[PDB]
RNA sequence: CCGAAGCUUCGGCUUCGGCAGGAGAGGUA
């Protein structure tokens, strides 16, 4: 209901979510930017979220 | 024309006027 | 085949503010940039002196009207604005411009200093209605170029100093013109011919040679190796 | 702006207000030129935006009915003569005649000369009948076109684009501060000045006695004298200025209806909005690419294109609850340094410069000290000038003040603005760019002789628009300037055979019209440019094509083909970068929705649209635009944080959540709906903070 | 319902570049299919 | 490639860059994650004792970690796992 | 890179700035700092210069219709007050230089740095998303110079003259610095056609095989050319291990160059050649002679005879119209018809009189800008106009805009420059409407994972025979078959294959395919992907772009909406659409 | 009146005979006004010597192949004009090249007439194969700039006196590019790039050391107008 | 959050003072 609501007729959208009661799983563009997430495209997504970096051994024996 | 003092504008117009906005 | 005359500089007069230069011979091709060279030197860099601020009494401003001229401040800031000044000294020195009753002001009508000269004691200033006496008092200068007017209240100063804007050049229009000699039995050479128009305050012969003076400068951080 | 954006408003017909239209109700059918407006709307002048066909513009021969219906007139003919004899006719009438047009050939006794004419029958039908059912006439061939449409030379050589974007950019130029009329016009130009109304003129006869900077007085014949006073810098609605000059002597003969004093854009008693500028059509190095125009140095070093503007901030004295605010110099919270100005009453002195934090007049609100606060008029960011003049109101030496208020001062400031890059310039066929660049006078082409150009103008934007009267104007101008002379030894020539006996000779710096759809011809050009006087030196730089041959002022040598050299008139627009440039780091915010405030006078911030942020979640960006919506936006505990990090050289935080969805909950929550935010195994988020 | 789903898929994305191509505006036909796909993504149930 | 030297904000060339990374997202994270553990290093070493290391590489005179972080990972002296 | 005003950047940039202030002893607290920075005080004018050193900005232009109205670029302080915004660069932006605005922002952490440093920078995006044809090119001015410089000119100053007898060949020259030389002294025209002897120039296929055969060690190994001066000073400019080019550059030409120099060499070489280009572009445009007078504008040269012989035909069907024999439709339609015959006749002896050299001529034959409509308009005749409602008025304009209209013809000319400019007014909200309805419903399309494994697909045409026995290449085959993963292997006459599955679809695929008598084949299609959320990379293709395949996580859908939506708005805003 | 700041000329050796001049910090306007003139003093007047005219035996007429090599005469003359000769003399000499057998002719083979000198001694002339014999008689004279062929008339000294091209000038390429700088709160200084690439007879450097003193003897004919003129000093060094 | 004033051991502590919504018209790209 949160992506549907913001792109027309609010009022009948919202009713009928009211009277479903609806639940909204927050996987979207939309619902993410809405409340303040990082988006699930592009640098957003989990395998490049937790990329781990650290010298490697020879640097690090080097220096 | 037409005004008791002004500057001397010669024209290229080829035709008369017989009305004064 | 390789020439051996040096080339030659030789002047005529044609006025007392316009003369004319030939130097010959110089090498095929080499006509066009020493024209532009010595034109890009002779309308930029030669100094002079010019008004740089005003003080009348009893006006404060630049946007208000004296009572018995018959023009605005604004008009005769824009009419001090083609006066030919000179100057010997390297400090401001202030002129005094005192008339009253009914006439015309000219710049004839100002007291120099001694060592200030106005070159131009002819033209206009303003009209005077019999109600009305100018005081004016000129700060000149001396300078090159162009600079703009220097802030009031970023200069320590009063209230009735009006800046003035401050144009130094005493040049006025610079061309040339080439006469190229294209034979066969190839022996080639030019010719250049410039004019150099100065406004009043230099003659035609000094301003060639503050322009050589500066190029005969400019051009000595190149030979320092050899 | 200036006369002719005055005159025109006054001019307007409307069709929207309350029992017309709507911006949206209105669709394409009443924004169209319907065969009727022939003489009385002018179908060129017209908005270009939204409201484009809902307002228009009179012509200059129209009237109004009784009743409300628009006339024209016409000249009435009888058996195929054209008489003298003018009736007005309403477009109700007209469609039941035959009306000629105004270009036709009419002989010496007036009959026509042609078989057949081109006339206007029932339906805007256009057709060639043989001329003997004729039954009316048109009164001149400017008939169908407004008051500013009819000040732009060689109009139909020009595409109807063209010339709306030419009408509709003369109304927003600028006095400045010395003006001259144009080289090349159009004859409307005299009578759009005086009927403006912003010149003086005499009501009488008589001789002057008295002249000066702001009076002039005139005696008259029968024995009653009259005096005019003039407006010296007034600030206009547009924060132009307005200043009225005299152009007469001290012993000088007046007729009734004489100008005597200029005005804002006037030049002897004609309308002047620019400068005569010399120009070269050519493309540089690229600094002209996509419309963009290089200036030179003399422009700037000899004040051409110079304009002042006034501007005017006001102050009060409302009594509030515990005691009344009073303006004095005493602000114990200030020291002595800035108080210098300040007279002894708290306000500026007639004639000190001010810059951006410059207090103007000091207010302390108190209580009933060490409870008064710093309430002192400031010049708001970015603004300076000199203080020209001071008006203090005040109730106890009798006056009407709105009840509460006990003090108003007005101080106005005034700034002498030059030309710089970004500003706007225009043309009146359509030209129209911002200043690129301003090259030194020695970096410029120059003529055989030395002269510099003023202006250089690229030559792909005029093929591909249709505005070719620009380069007709500048060969017109070019001989206007220069001066020519027809030799008639021999007889007149072939091509002269039409043009009048005074203009077979002209003297330099010459002023010519051109009337709009009656004027020069194309053979009357090529022939006087092959006739114009020589300079100084006996040379002629522009030969018969119109065309000169430059010499580059950076490398020397002259360019391989010849350019095109004349004179065109160039005008300032009222869009100047010093009004528009912005930026903001942090400031004030707004209160429900605690995001940045909108506006340039209040500090604000730049809107991030919706299309905006499509464009980041295509470029796959996630980081840039959570920090861009939360932390520079909304996020309340973040953005101190985030500026003491940026201060202290550590690590931007992570963000928190925006304050806008929570002010959405609470809107959700007040129409009874029982919205919550749970977690991975139910138990509803708090969501309020506050441990 | 004559032809099939198949079908549909071509007409739609030929119709939708006819009108695109006419005035010369070149779009690969795979930003049309992307938009395609979502408008054939459910199915009337007759009877449960 | 026969390139001449890049200046400013495009160097290292791009193109080589890539060849030591999966894709262009992860570049980004590679970078930013560097990235701050070279300003953790900076601003602890004035304080206490920390485990993180400086710059492998010499740096410059007023240069951004980012910079550096680009310049270490161009000259193959870090690696990297996926999640 | 990019000009950005002082006063602009020290408002932007006040934090770093009053930290730099602090730290370098130049105050003695944060808010004697931050008053020393409102205060303009002389001192903080030299740590903006270290404070802004490779911290990039974003610029942004309003509306923003597709991913490049948005770019990062690098700051450079300037004096004015005016943004300094690159040429090449305009295209994308849609941004002339009459009046426009734009905002800047600015990246503050790392993530957002980097992002901005790698993702968005302007030398990175040059090809355009949609088609994958080049955005950043040389335009208007550029293709003027560069069209002018490689011109040959056919009997010149100096040209190559094969004379015996009294003279050799007079006219080889034995290095480009020679012939420098020579044409620095007025001998040698650029234009004219000579023999050079090149070195460091890679020679063109047929004469590389017919010298070196083998290979050309192109550092030092000598050969001869039939050139002028120009297209050695263009070739030149491209990167050093590509072939002589020897053509005249029509924007075509430019634009196939280009191509091919970013689908075979890195993005980086790409960017230096293009800003090289546009410096000789810029200078030989004003080295042209390009110039309009009103002495270059020629009229027809029998315009009379023809108006006429067009005119009696009119008046005899308007006398048969008053005998009765025609309504009101047919006198209509013959009208029209005897007027849009004439108008071509004028175009027709008005495109053979004017010589090949006029600017008119030469500015739209060269690819810059502009139609032959236009030039006819200007100098020939306007033609027939339309009347309110959308039919032909039978009285033609017959006057050209260089002669003038009249009262009655530009009264009636008012009809249609009204339409176009409310129609630019309004047609934009329709386009908006449909971009904003097609973002909305795919916003759920995303590259989820490397391949599906499926084995569906759908049928590509791939051009068609002729009933002589030749293949006809399919018109449209650049927008339906290239840039593509093959489903199934090609095969021919029971016999081998010659690409194998999974394998894309360029020039060489495509003749290789061609040359073997095959012109059905099956492709993948994001229609018939296997994966359950979102859609796999394989079956999506080759990212236009970028040229390669796609990145696992990229927004196919709002790139998809993006770039339907802009084509319809932009042409509408232009000009039927 | 003074400049304020010193402009300063730097070098970049890059190659053996190119190198990279850079002058700076230049007064707003001065880095067109040095540029032109150095580039084309550079290019048209330092003096040297050059081959001038040749005389190839066996072509009485038609100059299309002489017999035993394996080149046209216009090859031939594109590598006898790409010599680097130098001459201590005035007026023009005379030179000759007889090699006769299996071979290649190379420019270690002209014997020097005493006083003339070849510095590229190592260039290949011709490759005699067909077993002939070549015999080419040069005239090597001094002069400066390149002067296009001098198409004589002798009409009887000339019988087969081919003239060709003579590039007198020791520089060959030469380009400039004008940038901008910074000083304070100032921009929009000037700094010129210069380009030098030079033959072998001659080093980069001494061509901008002998192109600075025809130029203050040239400029040097307006300083002597009126001595005491008042100019900008540049300063001490 | 900013300003003024004190203690200040130099981390900071204390007193006082201070706000920003709608409607209509015209215009630039
Ligand atoms: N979204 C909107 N953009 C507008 C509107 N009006 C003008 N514009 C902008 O004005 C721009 C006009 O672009 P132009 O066609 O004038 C550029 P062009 O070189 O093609 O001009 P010509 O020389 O006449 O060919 C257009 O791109 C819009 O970005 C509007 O009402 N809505
Ligand atoms: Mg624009
Ligand atoms: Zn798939």
């Amino acid at each position: 209901w949160l992506s549907a609501a913001s792109f027309q007729e609010t009022t009948r959208v919202l009713t009928d979510a009211a009277i479903n009661c609806r639940s909204d799983k927050l996987n979207g563009l939309k619902e993410n930017v809405i409340i303040g997430k990082l988006i699930p495209a592009g640098t957003g997504i989990n395998r490049y979220r937790n990329i781990a970096v650290q010298p490697t051994e020879e640097a690090r024996a080097a220096a | 024309n037409s005004v008791p003092g002004a500057p001397n504008r010669v024209s290229f117009a080829k035709l008369r006027e017989p009305l004064e906005v | 085949m390789l020439i051996s005359q040096r080339p030659t500089l030789s002047e005529d007069v044609l006025t007392d503010n316009r003369s004319q230069f030939v130097i010959e011979p110089l090498e095929p091709g080499f006509g066009y940039t020493l024209g532009n060279s010595l034109r890009r030197t002779l309308l930029s860099s030669i100094p002079g002196a010019a008004v740089t601020s005003i003080r009348i009494d009893g006006v404060l401003h630049e946007f208000t009207t004296v009572p018995g001229v018959k023009e605005d401040v604004t008009e005769i800031i824009l009419n001090l604005k083609s006066l030919v000044v000179s100057s010997e000294e390297d400090e401001p020195v202030t002129m005094y411009l005192r008339k009253q009753g009914p006439g015309e002001v000219t710049a004839g009508d100002i007291v120099p200093p001694a060592g200030v000269t106005v070159h131009n004691p002819g033209m206009h200033i303003a009209t005077l209605n019999d109600k009305g006496k100018l005081e004016v008092e000129l700060v000149v200068e001396r300078g090159r170029g162009y600079v703009p007017a220097v802030q009031n209240r970023a200069s320590g100063a009063e209230i009735g100093r009006i800046p003035v804007d401050s144009i130094y050049s005493p040049v006025l229009k610079v061309t040339y013109k080439v006469d190229a000699t294209r034979v066969e039995q190839r022996t080639d050479f030019d010719k250049l011919i410039l004019d150099v128009e100065t406004k009043n305050s230099i003659s035609p012969r000094d301003a060639l040679a503050s322009a050589g003076k500066t190029l005969v400068e400019l051009f000595g951080l190149a030979r320092e190796l050899n | 702006n200036n006369p002719l954006s005055g005159l025109t408003h006054k001019r307007r017909l409307s069709a929207l207000g309350p029992g017309g239209l709507s911006r949206e109700r209105a669709g394409l059918e009443v924004r169209d030129v319907h065969p009727s407006h022939y003489g009385r709307m002018c179908p060129i002048e017209t908005p270009e935006g939204p409201n484009i066909g809902l307002i228009g513009s009179l012509s200059v021969y129209a009237r109004v009915n009784p009743f409300g219906f628009i006339e024209t007139p016409y000249r009435k003919v009888v058996d195929g003569v054209v008489s003298d004899e003018i009736v007005y006719l309403t477009a109700d009438e007209e469609d039941r005649h035959v009306v000629a047009q105004a270009n036709s050939p009419i002989d010496a006794d007036g009959r026509f000369v042609e078989p057949r004419v081109l006339v206007r029958r029932k339906a805007g039908e256009v057709e060639y009948v043989p001329s003997s059912e004729v039954d009316y006439m048109d009164v001149s061939p400017r008939q169908m076109v407004s008051v500013a449409t009819a000040m732009i030379p060689f109009l139909e050589h020009d595409d109807a684009n063209r010339a709306l974007m030419g009408a509709n950019m003369q109304r927003q130029a600028v006095p400045l501060v010395r003006s001259e009329a144009p080289l090349v016009g159009t004859g409307m130009e005299l009578r759009a000045a005086i009927d403006a109304g912003d010149v003086v003129v005499a009501e009488e006869s008589g001789v002057i006695e008295e002249v000066s900077a702001d009076y002039i007085t005139v005696m008259h014949d029968n024995g009653t004298r009259r005096t005019y006073r003039m407006r010296k810098f007034a600030r206009s609605n547009h924060g132009t200025c307005a200043n009225q000059c005299p152009i007469v002597d001290a012993g000088d003969r007046v007729e009734a209806g004489q100008v005597i004093a200029d005005g804002p854009c006037t030049d002897d008693g004609e309308m002047a909005l620019g400068k005569n500028l010399l120009v070269a059509i050519m493309p540089w190095e690229g600094h002209n690419y996509e419309d963009a125009i290089i200036l030179s140095n003399r422009l700037v070093e000899e004040d051409v294109l110079t304009s002042i503007h006034i501007e005017e901030h006001e102050i009060d004295a409302r009594d509030t609850k515990l005691g009344a605010e009073e303006i004095t110099r005493d602000i114990p919270n200030i020291s002595d340094e800035v108080l210098a100005d300040l007279d002894e009453r708290g306000i500026v002195r007639i004639g000190a410069e001010v810059r951006d934090g410059d207090i103007l007049v000091g207010k302390v609100t108190p209580k009933g000290a060490r409870e008064v606060r710093d309430t002192s008029l400031k010049v708001p960011h970015g603004e300076s000038g000199k203080v020209i003049g001071i008006r203090v109101f005040s109730r106890e030496d009798e006056d009407e003040l709105p009840a509460g208020v006990n003090e108003l001062v007005r101080v106005y400031v005034a700034q002498k603005r030059k030309i710089s890059d970004g500003d706007k310039l225009a043309g009146r066929h359509g030209n129209k760019g911002v200043i690129g660049k301003i090259l030194p006078v020695e970096d410029m082409p120059f003529l055989a002789d030395g002269t510099p150009v003023d202006i250089i103008l690229n030559t792909h934007g005029v093929p591909r628009r249709m505005n070719i009267g620009q380069i007709l104007e500048t060969h017109l101008g070019w001989c206007a300037h220069s001066g020519w002379k027809v030799d008639a030894a021999k007889g007149v020539p072939d091509w002269a055979a039409r043009l009048p006996d005074e203009l077979l000779e002209a003297q330099p710096n010459a002023i010519v019209s051109t009337p709009v759809f009656d004027g020069a011809q194309e053979a009357e050009l090529q022939g006087l440019l092959s006739c114009t006087l020589p300079n100084r030196d006996g040379d002629v730089l522009v030969d018969a094509d119109g065309k000169a041959m430059l010499f580059d002022g950076r490398s020397g040598e002259p360019f391989p083909y010849p350019v095109t050299v004349g004179y065109m008139y160039i005008m300032k627009l009222h869009h100047l970068v010093d009004d528009k440039i912005h930026a903001r780091s942090t400031g004030p915010y707004s209160m429900i929705t605690q995001q940045p405030l909108g506006g340039k006078a209040q500090f604000g911030g730049q809107r991030f649209g919706e299309m905006e942020c499509w464009a980041m979640q295509a470029y796959g960006a996630a980081y840039t635009l959570q920090e861009l919506l939360t932390i520079k936006s909304d996020d309340t505990v973040g953005r101190v944080k985030v500026y003491e990090a940026i201060v202290k050289g550590e690590n931007i935080p992570e963000p928190g959540i925006p304050e806008s969805f929570k002010v959405l909950l609470k809107e959700l929550q007040s129409l009874c709906l029982n919205v919550e935010v749970l977690s991975s195994d139910g138990a509803a988020i708090e969501l309020r903070e506050g441990e | 319902r004559v032809q099939g789903p198949r079908e549909v898929q071509i007409h739609l994305v030929r119709e939708v570049q006819e009108v695109y191509r006419a005035q010369g505006v070149s779009i690969h036909d795979k930003h049309i299919e992307v938009i395609v796909r979502q408008m054939l993504r459910r199915v009337t149930i007759i009877d449960s | 490639g026969g390139y001449d030297t890049p200046l400013g904000i495009t160097n290292p060339p791009i193109d080589e860059l890539l060849d030591r990374v999966s894709s262009k997202y992860a570049l980004v994270i590679y970078a930013a994650k560097r990235a701050r553990q070279i300003n953790d290093y900076y601003n602890q070493l004035g304080e206490g004792i920390l485990e993180y290391v400086g710059p492998l590489v010499e740096p410059g005179l007023q240069e951004k970690p980012l910079s550096i972080a680009l310049r270490e990972i161009h000259a193959d002296l870090l690696e990297h796992t996926e999640g | 890179q990019c000009g950005l005003p002082k006063l602009m950047a020290l408002e932007l940039f006040k934090p770093f700035v009053m930290k730099r202030l602090v730290d370098l002893n130049h105050a003695q607290n944060i808010k004697s700092a931050k008053r020393m920075v409102e205060r303009q005080r002389p001192q903080v004018w030299d740590v903006l210069e270290e404070v802004i050193a490779e911290h990039p900005v974003l610029l942004n232009r309003a509306p923003t219709l597709h991913r490049l109205g948005i770019q990062a670029f690098e700051p450079m302080l300037v004096e004015g007050k005016a943004i300094q915004l690159h040429p090449l660069v305009c295209e994308a932006f849609n941004a002339d230089f009459d009046g426009d605005q734009m905002a800047v922002h600015l990246p503050l952490s790392a993530e957002a740095q980097a992002e901005a440093r790698i993702l968005m920078l302007s030398s990175n995006n040059i090809l355009s998303p949609a088609s994958g044809r080049p955005l950043a090119m040389p335009r208007l001015d550029m293709v003027t110079g560069l069209y002018y410089l490689t011109t040959e000119v056919p009997g010149d100053t100096g040209e190559y003259q094969p004379a015996s007898g009294d003279h050799p060949e007079t006219g080889v020259y034995s290095s480009p610095a020679e012939a420098i030389m020579a044409a620095d002294r007025g001998v040698l025209s650029v234009r004219a056609k000579i023999k050079v002897r090149l070195t460091q120039l890679r020679p063109p296929v047929e004469i590389e095989a017919e010298l070196f055969g083998h290979s050309g060690w192109q550092p030092g190994d000598a050969w001869m050319a039939e050139t002028t001066l120009g297209r050695v000073m263009f070739n030149e400019l491209l990167p050093l291990g590509y072939p002589f080019v020897n053509k005249q550059m029509h924007k075509k030409v430019q634009a196939a160059i280009i191509n091919d120099l970013a689908e075979r060499y890195p993005m980086i070489v790409v960017a230096q050649t293009v800003d090289k280009l546009k410096d000789a572009g810029f200078y030989w445009a004003t080295r042209s002679g390009v110039t309009v007078s009103m002495a270059d504008v020629l009229v027809p040269p029998r315009k009379k005879e023809i108006l006429d012989h067009y005119e009696e035909r009119a008046d005899k069907v308007e006398k048969q119209f008053q005998r009765g024999a025609l309504n009101h439709d047919e006198r209509n339609e013959a009208l029209v018809e005897i007027w849009k015959e004439a108008t071509d006749e004028v175009g027709q002896a008005l495109r053979e009189h004017y010589p090949d050299d006029n600017p008119i001529i030469t500015i739209v034959d060269s690819g810059a800008t502009g139609n032959f409509t236009q030039t006819r308009t200007l100098a020939g005749m306007k033609g027939l106009v339309t009347n309110p409602k959308g039919e032909f008025i039978p009285r033609p304009v017959k006057s050209s805009f260089r002669e003038g209209l009249t009262v009655l013809e530009y009264f009636i000319n008012t009809h249609g420059a009204r339409k176009g400019l409310a129609d630019t007014a309004l047609r934009t909200a329709d386009s908006g409407y449909l971009t904003r309805r097609l973002v909305d419903v795919s916003q759920d399309v995303i590259v989820r994972e490397h391949d599906c494994q499926t084995e569906r697909g759908i049928v590509v045409e791939l051009a068609e025979r002729a009933p002589d026995g030749t293949l006809i290449r399919d018109p449209y085959i650049e927008t339906s078959a290239y840039a593509r993963t093959l489903g199934t292997d090609a095969v021919d006459e029971a016999g081998n294959v010659i690409v194998e599955r999974g394998q894309d679809l360029g020039d060489p695929e495509i003749d290789a395919l061609l040359a073997a008598g095959i012109t059905q084949v099956k492709v993948r299609s994001v229609l018939t992907c296997a994966t359950s959320t979102g859609v796999c990379a394989t079956c999506y293709g080759r990212s236009m772009a970028t040229g390669k395949l796609v990145d696992i996580g990229e927004a196919v859908g709002i790139v998809a909406a993006q770039s339907i939506g802009e084509p319809g708005t932009q042409l509408t805003m232009r000009t039927d659409i």
